[PDB]
This record gives C-alpha cells, sequence and structure tokens, in this order.
C-alpha cells in the first residue's frame, strides 16, 4: 500500500551483519560478517539458512546468481569466488587484480558477473570456462568506475571519476553512447555511484556535488553519442548537508529513497512530485550501510553497525474476519433484514513485476 | 398531598405505565401541546392512545384543591387529529415512525421496515382507489395491500 508506517525492532541472529541485500521479493538475507564467514538469514520467517567458511579475511558486498546456485561476494582480500548455495563450499575460485565493489547477476546471463574493480575497466568473468572480458572504456582508465546492469540486463552502464558516464551493451561490448554531467556553475563534478529499479528503467545517481539526481536508462543511446544533462529532480538535503552514502530504488517504482551516514534521516519522495511525504526517526550513533526495500511490499529495512532496523507495516486481521456472514461492527441504525427470503464424474487434479532471480534450493528444517 | 402528581408521573398501578415510549422517528401528529384532541402511537404494537371526544373524571383524589373537572369541565374547539369523510390512511392505528404531510397526502417511512393502517372499513359498494408511489430508492420494499388492524403494524 502506502510507505511503510510502523516500526519493527531488531533482527540479529548473530551479533554481527554488514550487508544486507532481497533477492527477488525478500526471501533470504545475504550477511557478510566481517570475520570472513557467510552468514545466510531468513526473511518474513525469522531464521537462520546456512553459514559457509569462506576465507580469513571478511569481505564487504553480497548478491546471488540469476539461477540462485551460486553465492557472489566480493571480497575485501580479492578471493573471486563461487560459493555454492546448496553445499557451501567453492564451486569457482579466481582472483582480480583489483577489489570488487558492486557485484550482481544479469537474470538473463548468470555465465557473466558483475565487477566493479577500481582504477580499472569492468570485468566480466566467464563461469563457464573463468574467462575475464574487459569492458571498453573512454579516456581515463584508472579512475573509480562502476558498472551496473539496466532492467533487464541488456544494457551496461558505468560510471568514472571525472564526470563521464558510459554506455555499452553486457555481451556485444559495444560501446556507442556517452554522456557529460553538467559542470555546476564554474567546477565540473565526478560520479560516486548509480543504482536502478526493477521496472521503469530509472536509475539514481550519486555524485560529489552533494546532490543526488535521477535520470532514465533510455535518453542516451537516444540523444547518440553524448548530449546535454537534464535530470528530472536535483534532490538534496538543505537544512543539514548530510552526504550519502547508500541509497536503492522503491519496491512499487513510483518511490525514491535515500539514506543518511551518521544522522539517522532516511528521506523518501514519489517521482510523480519531488515534495516529501515522511521522515524516519532514527536514534542516533550508527552508520548505516545498506537498504534494500521488499521489491513488492512497502517496508523499509536498514542494516547498520552490525545491526538491523526496519520501519514496517506490522498487520494482524481484524476480529470481524470471523466468516463472511459474520461482522462485529458497530452501528446505531435499525438493523436492515433481508428482502429475498450438480452430478459429474472429474478428478480433481488442479493445484513490481517477476523477473529469473529465482531457484536459492536452501532450506534446511534440521 | 403532594405525593398524587409523583404517582401519576412514575405510573401508578392502574395497567399500563405512565411514561410513554415511541422511540421511533414519530410525526405528523401531536400537534397542540395541552389536553386537547391528541394522539400517541406506541412503541408496543397494538396501543391506541387519544383524547378527542373528551370526559369529566371524579374530581377530589387526596382532599386538594377542587379540580376544574369535577362537573363542568373546560371547553375546547381546535384542531381535532382526525379525519371524517374518507380517513386518508389513518391517525390512530399506526406506527411511530411514518412521517406524514400536514394535509396528510405523502407517506415516508422509518430507517427499518414501517407501515400505515386507516380507519375505514368497506362491506358493499365501489372502493376503486389508488396509492400513487412518488419514489422507491433501492432497499426500500413498497409493498401495498388491505390488511387487518389486528395486524402488528410492525410485522411484515
Amino acid at each position: 500500500q502506502n510507505y511503510p508506517e510502523e516500526a519493527d525492532g531488531t533482527l540479529d541472529c548473530i551479533s554481527m551483519a554488514l550487508t544486507c541485500t532481497f533477492n527477488r521479493w525478500g526471501t533470504l538475507l545475504a550477511v557478510g560478517c566481517n570475520d570472513g564467514r557467510i552468514v545466510i538469514w531468513d526473511f518474513l520467517t525469522r531464521g537462520i539458512a546456512k553459514i559457509i567458511s569462506a576465507h580469513i579475511h571478511p569481505v564487504c558486498s553480497l548478491c546471488w546468481s540469476r539461477d540462485g546456485h551460486k553465492l557472489v561476494s566480493a571480497s575485501t582480500d580479492n578471493i573471486v569466488s563461487q560459493w555454492d548455495v546448496l553445499s557451501g563450499d567453492c564451486d569457482q575460485r579466481f582472483r582480480f587484480p583489483s577489489p570488487i565493489l558492486k557485484v550482481q547477476y544479469h537474470p538473463r546471463d548468470q555465465n557473466k558477473v558483475l565487477v566493479c574493480p577500481m582504477k580499472s575497466a569492468p570485468v566480466m568473468l566467464t563461469l563457464s570456462d573463468s574467462k575475464h572480458v574487459v569492458l571498453p572504456v573512454d579516456d581515463d582508465s584508472d579512475l573509480n568506475v562502476v558498472a551496473s546492469f539496466d532492467r533487464r540486463g541488456e544494457y551496461i552502464y558505468t560510471g568514472n571519476a571525472k564526470g563521464k558516464i558510459l554506455v555499452l551493451k553486457t555481451d556485444s561490448q559495444d560501446l556507442v553512447a556517452s554522456f557529460r554531467v553538467t559542470t555546476g556553475t564554474s567546477n565540473t563534478t565526478a560520479i560516486k555511484s548509480i543504482e536502478f529499479a526493477r521496472k521503469g528503467s530509472c536509475f539514481l545517481i550519486n555524485t560529489a556535488d552533494r546532490i543526488i539526481r535521477v535520470y532514465d536508462g533510455r535518453e542516451i543511446l537516444t540523444c547518440g553519442r553524448d548530449g546535454e544533462p537534464e535530470p528530472m529532480q536535483k534532490l538534496q538535503d538543505l537544512v543539514n548537508r548530510t552526504p550519502w552514502k547508500k541509497c536503492c530504488f522503491s519496491g512499487d517504482g513510483e518511490y525514491i529513497v535515500a539514506g543518511s551516514a551518521r544522522q539517522h534521516a532516511l528521506y523518501i519522495w514519489e517521482k510523480s512530485i519531488g515534495n516529501l511525504v515522511k521522515i524516519l526517526h532514527g536514534t542516533r550513533g550508527e552508520l548505516l550501510l545498506d537498504v534494500a526495500w521488499h521489491p513488492v511490499r512497502p517496508i523499509i529495512a536498514s542494516i547498520s553497525s552490525g545491526v538491523v532496523s526496519i520501519w514496517a507495516q506490522n498487520q494482524v486481521e481484524n476480529w470481524s474476519a470471523f466468516a463472511p456472514d459474520f461482522k462485529e461492527l458497530d452501528e446505531n441504525v435499525e438493523y436492515e433484514e433481508r428482502e429475498s427470503e450438480e452430478d459429474e464424474e472429474v478428478d480433481v487434479t488442479s493445484v513490481d513485476e517477476e523477473l529469473e532471480d529465482s531457484k536459492a534450493l536452501l532450506y534446511l528444517p534440521i | 398531598g403532594r405525593g398524587a402528581k409523583r404517582k401519576q408521573q412514575d405510573g401508578g398501578t392502574t395497567g399500563t405505565t405512565k411514561k410513554a415510549r415511541s422511540d421511533p422517528l414519530f410525526s405528523a401528529q401531536r400537534l397542540p401541546p395541552h389536553g386537547y384532541p391528541l394522539e400517541h402511537p406506541f412503541n408496543k404494537d397494538g396501543y391506541r392512545y387519544i383524547l378527542a371526544e373528551p370526559d369529566p373524571h371524579a374530581p377530589d383524589p387526596e382532599k386538594l384543591e377542587l379540580d376544574c373537572w369535577a362537573g363542568k369541565p373546560i371547553p375546547g374547539d381546535l384542531y381535532r387529529a382526525c379525519l371524517y369523510e374518507r380517513v386518508l390512511l389513518a391517525l390512530h392505528d399506526r406506527a411511530p415512525q411514518l412521517k406524514i404531510s400536514d394535509d396528510r397526502l405523502t407517506v415516508v417511512g422509518e430507517k427499518g421496515y414501517s407501515m400505515v393502517r386507516a380507519s375505514h372499513g368497506v362491506r358493499k359498494g365501489a372502493w376503486y382507489f389508488e396509492i400513487t408511489v412518488d419514489e422507491m430508492p433501492p432497499d426500500t420494499a413498497a409493498r401495498l395491500g388491505w390488511s387487518q388492524p389486528l395486524g402488528n403494524l410492525q410485522a411484515p
């Protein structure tokens, strides 16, 4: 329905919890603990699934495969390994010259993982033959670039550290579209990151000019090589100037959520009207790590400092649900009474949108 | 000597109590707020209460001051709440939830079920009359037809 209006407590099966993400509609939580282990918690069921002894140095990011059989982890010790969801061991192991920021799996190509190396071009590693394909970039090759798929993963978008954004194909790598961000009034600005959605092909861009902007993944291939920047709403906070660390898109396709760093100010807007509707009242003292809504149902769940805070819509059905012909309501009007006082032989056999991020096949009742 | 009024107000011991209850929306009647031709349809189906055709009574209940109704009752010449020539429905055998115009032409019901009866019988002669249903909103039953005074005025 509308934005979440109730508050939920914490979900700490184990004390430490660094990163969190929903799979397709919030099934399981991928906790990368700060001890070199990979823990999986249960969402909407409040439990745990599997603990994996990955390596010694802790990890800093997590994502799952398109077929749900892999647990990719952007390690802090350059362990690009394909941990198995089922058995928990390592299926494929590889090493990259630069660490990884954002790991994602194309919902139509699990072979080519998403890697965001630093001071080097993004690299797609093919799980079928352990081959690395460098994404062709423009100008510099030593910038803090972040690479990310579109809704369908059919085009890949990269952001550099001088003001240039690149558009190319996820598999053909035909770099035929660029974009130059606005240069403010006197000084240029780099790009920190971009973040996408599951409907509408919109995407937020976080830059170094302290202002969060929004574009759509359809006006760059339409304009051609490079055109003039033209965002919809240059949203920002103009009373405290909080910097921005992590912000995701809505679970419906019409809202925008932005996260603070230490001020406990979680801001929300809607794409139709850029007017503030509500603000989150968080208890000061912790640093926010990850935010990602339920991809279907409006709810907010932010991880921070090893714990997690959820603002939700706690619901229990009304007492008047005993039977359709039975109601427990109150009225002061006189009762309106009623005014209107086969044979076949067939057995019974019958038992946002949806994408391909399923088949985790991980559930241990005992 | 002042207990007679309290006995008359509580209800006494003369059958039905002296505290009326006609809680549905009762209108079109009880015009003069004094001792004159009046009517009180009661909650209890079958109670007809009227004051027209007045009567005297025995004075001196408890040796108080001489009541004016001893042998010479006060007269009355004002509105009488009934009809003679041909009662358009009635004003006595009714339910206290029916809204009628001052000229007694329109009949408006309650939030719940309601009826109006009449006060004229038919034995011989032609009585080819009509009931023009002005309007009938949804969930408003408009069954019409003859009935009997014994019929419960709130029963379907």
